[PDB]
């Protein structure tokens, strides 16, 4: 249930 | 710097239970973390699922500490590179991107102390990790101090009080935002005399006794994350714990025991000024 972080960082 | 918090000690400002730290020095059960409570709270992330591995500290702008076994555990196949990890920086929320307040870093390259014993009872549960990038500090994002021999030597004894926190679980079900609790050091003989497992120096367990009322702990996803206590000489924070393990959470009778920052710290400063 983790709100989705900017691609950047992926 | 380190130690000193921009929200607390910069403005002279103190946090709802500190005193009761000071007062000492003569997460089950715990509380929500004021914003900028602990700027050093670092959150180990797991890229594929995404998901929270365990608690961390910042310690510079290039380096995090954690528990070695949050990345190398082949009891449970665990074993994460670089690449695995992300490194979330100044949060507060546990699962929500906190926008224009926390920062995300990759990893350059992660150190496991080359004698930690995943294999008996996690001895030398430490581990570093260098950033690839710099973070530039906050108002939420700062560094805890690590002890000197001093410092350790006055603070770290039985009674006197510390401080962990994390987004663990609430019970042996997940907190909304950083917990915080205030748990008091336990003499050594306790703290072997509730284990089958064999103590060493670099370990000290802390917890309330069983008859003495107050509760609290830490729990899974905790692990890794700093146990603090504040020098009232120069009233800055230091890092004494790394949140290791535990026989369950908040059990009676028994504690959880942290891995002994300052017996490692001549490793810690040899990596550091050895590969960055
Ligand atoms: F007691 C044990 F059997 C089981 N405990 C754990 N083994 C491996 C990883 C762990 O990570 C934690 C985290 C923790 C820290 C402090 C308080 C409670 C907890 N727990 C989280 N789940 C259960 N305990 N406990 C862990 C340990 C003793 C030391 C050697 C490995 N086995």
């Amino acid at each position: 249930d983790f709100e989705e972080i900017p691609e950047e960082y992926l | 710097d380190c130690g000193l918090r921009p929200l607390f000690e910069k403005k002279s400002l103190e946090d709802k239970t500190e005193r009761e730290l000071l007062e000492s020095y003569i997460i089950v059960e715990g509380s929500d973390a004021e914003i900028g409570m602990s700027p050093w709270q670092v959150m180990l992330f797991r890229k594929s699922p995404q998901e929270l591995l365990c608690g961390a500290s910042l310690i510079s702008d290039r380096w995090v500490l954690t528990a070695a076994h949050c990345l190398l555990y082949p009891p449970w196949d665990k074993n994460f590179t670089e690449n695995d990890l992300l490194v979330r920086i100044g949060k507060h929320s546990r699962t929500r991107y906190e926008r224009n307040i926390e920062k995300i870093s990759m990893l350059e390259k992660i150190y496991i102390h080359p004698r930690y014993n995943w294999r008996e009872n996690l001895d030398r549960d430490i581990a570093l990790m260098k950033l690839k990038k710099p973070v530039a500090f906050s108002d939420y994002i700062h560094p805890v101090c690590l002890p000197d021999r001093e410092t350790a030597a006055s603070l770290l004894q039985a009674g006197y009080k510390g401080r962990v926190t994390g987004w663990g679980n609430l019970k042996e079900g997940q907190p909304s935002v950083l917990q915080v609790v205030n748990l008091p050091i336990v003499e050594r003989p306790v703290c072997k005399d509730s284990t089958r497992i064999r103590i060493t120096d670099n370990m000290f367990c802390a917890g309330y006794k069983p008859d003495e009322g107050k509760r609290g702990d830490a729990c899974e996803g905790d692990s890794g994350g700093p146990f603090v206590m504040k020098s009232p000489f120069n009233n800055r924070w230091y890092q004494m714990g790394i949140v290791s393990w535990g026989e369950g959470c908040d059990r009676d009778g028994k504690y959880g025991f942290y891995t002994h920052v300052f017996r490692l710290k001549k490793w810690i400063q040899k990596v550091i000024d050895q590969f960055g």
